[PDB]
C-alpha cells in the first residue's frame, strides 16, 4: 500500500526528471504518466496530475505553435506534444463536470489557474478559459474561486495587447447571457481589472556574416517601427470591442434591474471617460429614468451621475445635460436614509457602507469648483442636520465636519436659514438674515459623545 | 456580592417577581457605583446571548430574557434619575444607551409580526427610560417602520391591537420631545413619512396631531427670535411647552 | 445547464 504509493511517487519523479533533461526524446513518458494517473489510488492522481502540470508548463514553449527533420520532426514534435496537452485538458474538463473527490477537484482546479497563468497564449486557450469560467458562473463560490478570479486578473493587468482579455470579455459575456446577468458581484470586477481600459571581446564574424547581421538589423528595425504602430492600432480596436462588449452587459444588466445594479454602476462610472462624448450626453438618460432598495438604487444613480460630470474638462466640452435632476434626487432622497435603519457589523460608485457614499457625494460636491456656497449648500446642509437626527455619532459628526472645514463662511446652516426651495418640505422662512436648532436636541441622545460634539459645534 | 445574589435570585424568579426587582433595584440603589458592575454585567451577559445570536434569536426573544430586558431597563431608568439628582451622569445610568442598543439589535433581528409586540414593549421601555433620562432616543424610524408594516399599514384584531400600540408609543415620543426648540424639525421627516404612507382613523387622527405639535412648536420657535447665546429663553419656553396629552 | 453549443450572418460593409 504504503510501499506502492512511494514506488509510484518515485516513478512519477524519474520519469518528471527525464522529461526535464531531455524533453524532446521522451514523449513516451507523458502517455506512461498518463497511465500511472489511471491508478485507483487517490493520492497517486493527484500527484500525477502534478507532475503533468510540471511537465507541461516546463516543455511548453513561450510562442503560440503555429499549425500545419529540423523542421519537419519540429512540426511533428510540437503536433505530437499538443496531442498529450488536449488529452490532458480532456482529462481536465472530465474531473471538472464529474463534481475525498472535493480535494481533487480542488487540485484540479489548482492545475487550471497554473495553466491559466503561464499557458495562455498557448493553443486551446479557449477550451482553458471556458472550463475555469464554467466553474465561476456558478451560483456559489465553488472551492478555488479565489485562485481562479486571481489568475484572470492577473492575465488582464499583464494583457497590454488586450487579444487575451477580449477572449475572456467574449466567455465572460457568453456567461452572463447563459445565467441571465446573474453572477457574484465579484464576477462584474473582472472588467474594472482589464489593463487596457485602465491604461487610459566580440565574436568574429566573416565578411558574409557582417553583410547578413547589417542587413537582419535593417529588418529588424523596420519591423519594430511597423510592430510599434500595428500595435497601438490593434490595442485601440480590442478596446474598442472590450468597451463594446463590456458596455452591452452593463446595459442589459440595468434593463434586468437585478441586484447587480451596484457593479454596473461601478463599471459604468470608471469606464464612461473612455466612451464617446456622444455616450456621455445619453448615459445620465438611463440612470435618470429609473426613479419610479430603492433608495439604495437612487444613490448610485445621482452618485455615477456626478462621477461622470466630475470627468476633466467638461467645461470644454459644455454638454450641459442639467444634472440639476439628480440633485434634486439626492435632496430629496435623504429623508428616506434617515428613515430607514442602518448597520455597520464589524470585520456601487467605490466602496460599501451607504453612509460611505453619501459623504463621499457631499464631498464631491463640495470638490466642484465653485458650484456652491452660493446659499443653496446650506438649504442642502439643513435637511443633511435634520436627517443627522439617528445614524453612528462617527456619521453625525463627519457630515457636520464637511461644513466645518467648508470654506464657506455661513453660519445660518444649523438655524433659521434662507427659503429652502427645491422641493421644499421644510421651513423656508423667507427673507429672514438672523444670525441666530437640532443641535439642541442632539446633545440629548444616547451617546454621550454626541453631546460634546454639539458642544464643540456651536463653540467652533 | 448581596445585591448580585438579590439579582441572580430575581433572574432565576423572573408579584414575587415584582418584589424581588423592588429588593434588587433598592440595593442598587443602596450603591449605585458598586451596583453599576452588576448592572454592567447584566448588560454584558445579555449582549453576549445577542452576539451568539447574530453569529440563536430564540434566548434572546425569551419570555426570561424580555423580563430581564424589562429589569435592566428600569434599573437604567432609576440610576438615571439617581444621576440627575446628583447632577452627574452614574455609571449604571451611562449604561442605559447599550441596552438601547441591544433592544435595538433584538428588534431589528425579530422583525416578524409575530415578534411585534416584543418590539412594542421594548419601545414603550425605551420610551421612558429617554423621558426618565432626559435624553432623546432615535425611536421614531423603529415606530414609523412599524406601522408601515404590511401588518400596521395593510389591514386584522392583533393588527389593529398593534397599530394602537405604536401610535401610543409615537405619541409619547412626541410629547416627550415636544419641550424640545427643534421640535418641528425632528418631527418633519416623521410627518411627511406618516403622510406619505396615509396616501386609517387613528393615522389620521395621530398624523393631525403631529402636524398640529409641529406648528405650535414653529409658532415658538418664531416668537423665540433670541440669539443662540441666550439659551436660557430657549429653556423656559422648554419648560412651558408640556403637552402632555 | 451550461453548455457553450453556440451561425450563417452578413456584414454590411461596402458602399
Amino acid at each position: 500500500v504504503k510501499q506502492q504509493i512511494k514506488n509510484d511517487k518515485e516513478a512519477l519523479g524519474i520519469q518528471a526528471q527525464q522529461l526535464l533533461e531531455e524533453p524532446v526524446e521522451n514523449l513516451h513518458l507523458i502517455r506512461n504518466i498518463f497511465e500511472k494517473f489511471d491508478s485507483p489510488y487517490i493520492t497517486i492522481k493527484k500527484l500525477s496530475l502534478l507532475t503533468l502540470l510540471a511537465v507541461f508548463r516546463d516543455i511548453i514553449p513561450g510562442y503560440k505553435i503555429r499549425p500545419l527533420k529540423e523542421v519537419a520532426q519540429r512540426w511533428e514534435y510540437e503536433q505530437t506534444l499538443l496531442k498529450h496537452y488536449a488529452k490532458f485538458l480532456q482529462t481536465l474538463e472530465t474531473i471538472l463536470k464529474s463534481f475525498t473527490q472535493l480535494s481533487l477537484y480542488q487540485v484540479a482546479v489548482r492545475c487550471c489557474t497554473k495553466l491559466i497563468e503561464q499557458a495562455s497564449h498557448f493553443n486551446l486557450s479557449e477550451k482553458l478559459f471556458a472550463l475555469a469560467v464554467r466553474q465561476i458562473s456558478h451560483k456559489t463560490k465553488r472551492p478555488g474561486f479565489d485562485g481562479i478570479i486571481n489568475s484572470l486578473k492577473n492575465i488582464f493587468e499583464e494583457d497590454n495587447l488586450g487579444k487575451t482579455s477580449l477572449k475572456c470579455v467574449t466567455i465572460l459575456s457568453r456567461m452572463f447571457k447563459q445565467r441571465n446577468y446573474d453572477v457574484l458581484p465579484d464576477v462584474y470586477d473582472l472588467f474594472l481589472s482589464v489593463n487596457i481600459l485602465n491604461d487610459m571581446d566580440l565574436p568574429y564574424l566573416t565578411k558574409k556574416a557582417r553583410k547578413n547581421y547589417k542587413e537582419t538589423k535593417k529588418i529588424t528595425q523596420e519591423m519594430k517601427e511597423a510592430d510599434a504602430v500595428i500595435t497601438a492600432q490593434d490595442k485601440e480596436k480590442y478596446q474598442s470591442e472590450i468597451l463594446k462588449i463590456i458596455f452591452i452587459t452593463y446595459f442589459k444588466t440595468l434593463q434586468l434591474k437585478g441586484k447587480l445594479i451596484g457593479n454596473a454602476l461601478e463599471g459604468v462610472a470608471r469606464l464612461s471617460h473612455l466612451l464617446n462624448i456622444e455616450f456621455l450626453g445619453d448615459l445620465l438618460q438611463v440612470l435618470r429614468e429609473l426613479v419610479m432598495q430603492a433608495t439604495r438604487e437612487a444613490l448610485l444613480t445621482v452618485s455615477t451621475a456626478f462621477e461622470i460630470a466630475s470627468a476633466q474638462g467638461v467645461g470644454k466640452l459644455n454638454l450641459d445635460l442639467d444634472l440639476g435632476l439628480f440633485v434634486q434626487r439626492l435632496y430629496k432622497i435623504i429623508f428616506p436614509f434617515s428613515l430607514n435603519p442602518d448597520a455597520d457589523l464589524n470585520k456601487v460608485v467605490n466602496a460599501t457602507t451607504e453612509m460611505e457614499m453619501l459623504l463621499k457625494c457631499f464631498q464631491v460636491f463640495f470638490f466642484k469648483s465653485k458650484n456652491i456656497s452660493s446659499s443653496r449648500l446650506s438649504s442642502f446642509s439643513k435637511r443633511l442636520a435634520i436627517a443627522s437626527m439617528q445614524l453612528p455619532e462617527h456619521s453625525a459628526s463627519a457630515d457636520l465636519a464637511l461644513l466645518k472645514k467648508l470654506l464657506s463662511r455661513y453660519s445660518k446652516l444649523s438655524r433659521l436659514l434662507t427659503s429652502e426651495e427645491q422641493i421644499g418640505d421644510g421651513i423656508y422662512n423667507p427673507f429672514i438674515e438672523d444670525p441666530d436648532y437640532e443641535p439642541f436636541l442632539l446633545k440629548n441622545h444616547y451617546s454621550p459623545a454626541v453631546s460634546q460634539s454639539a458642544k464643540e459645534l456651536l463653540k467652533s | 456580592f448581596v445585591l448580585k445574589e438579590v439579582y441572580l435570585g430575581m433572574a432565576r424568579q423572573s408579584d414575587k417577581i415584582n418584589f424581588l426587582k423592588n429588593s434588587a433595584v433598592n440595593l442598587f440603589l443602596l450603591d449605585a457605583e458598586s451596583c453599576y458592575l452588576i448592572g454592567f454585567r447584566y448588560i454584558r451577559q445579555l449582549a453576549i446571548t445577542l452576539r451568539n445570536t447574530i453569529h440563536s434569536r430564540k434566548p434572546v426573544q425569551s419570555w426570561s430574557y424580555v423580563h430581564s430586558l424589562d429589569f435592566w431597563a428600569r434599573l437604567l431608568s432609576q440610576a438615571a434619575w439617581l444621576s440627575r439628582e446628583k447632577g452627574v451622569a452614574s455609571e449604571l445610568q451611562s449604561l442605559v444607551y447599550p441596552l438601547v442598543q441591544i433592544a435595538l439589535g433584538v428588534i431589528m433581528s425579530s422583525p416578524s409580526s409575530q415578534l411585534f409586540p416584543m418590539r412594542f414593549h421594548i419601545i414603550r421601555s425605551l420610551i421612558y427610560l429617554s423621558r426618565h433620562t432626559g435624553v432623546f432616543i432615535p425611536l421614531a424610524p423603529s415606530l414609523f417602520e412599524v406601522l408601515d408594516s404590511s401588518y400596521v399599514s395593510r389591514k386584522k384584531v392583533y393588527q389593529d391591537g398593534l397599530i394602537d400600540q405604536l401610535l401610543e408609543l409615537l405619541s409619547e415620543y412626541y410629547v416627550l420631545y415636544a419641550t424640545d426648540i427643534s421640535f418641528p424639525e425632528l418631527v418633519i421627516p416623521a410627518i411627511v413619512r406618516s403622510k406619505r404612507f396615509a396616501k386609517n382613523r387613528g393615522l389620521l387622527t395621530l398624523v393631525n396631531r403631529l402636524e398640529q405639535q409641529s406648528k405650535f412648536m414653529t409658532e415658538k420657535r418664531n416668537q423665540q427670535k433670541f440669539a443662540p447665546i441666550d439659551s436660557d429663553s430657549v429653556e423656559q419656553f422648554a419648560q412651558t411647552i408640556d403637552w402632555q396629552q | 445547464w451550461n453548455s457553450d453549443s453556440d451561425e450563417n450572418n452578413v456584414e454590411i460593409v461596402t458602399a
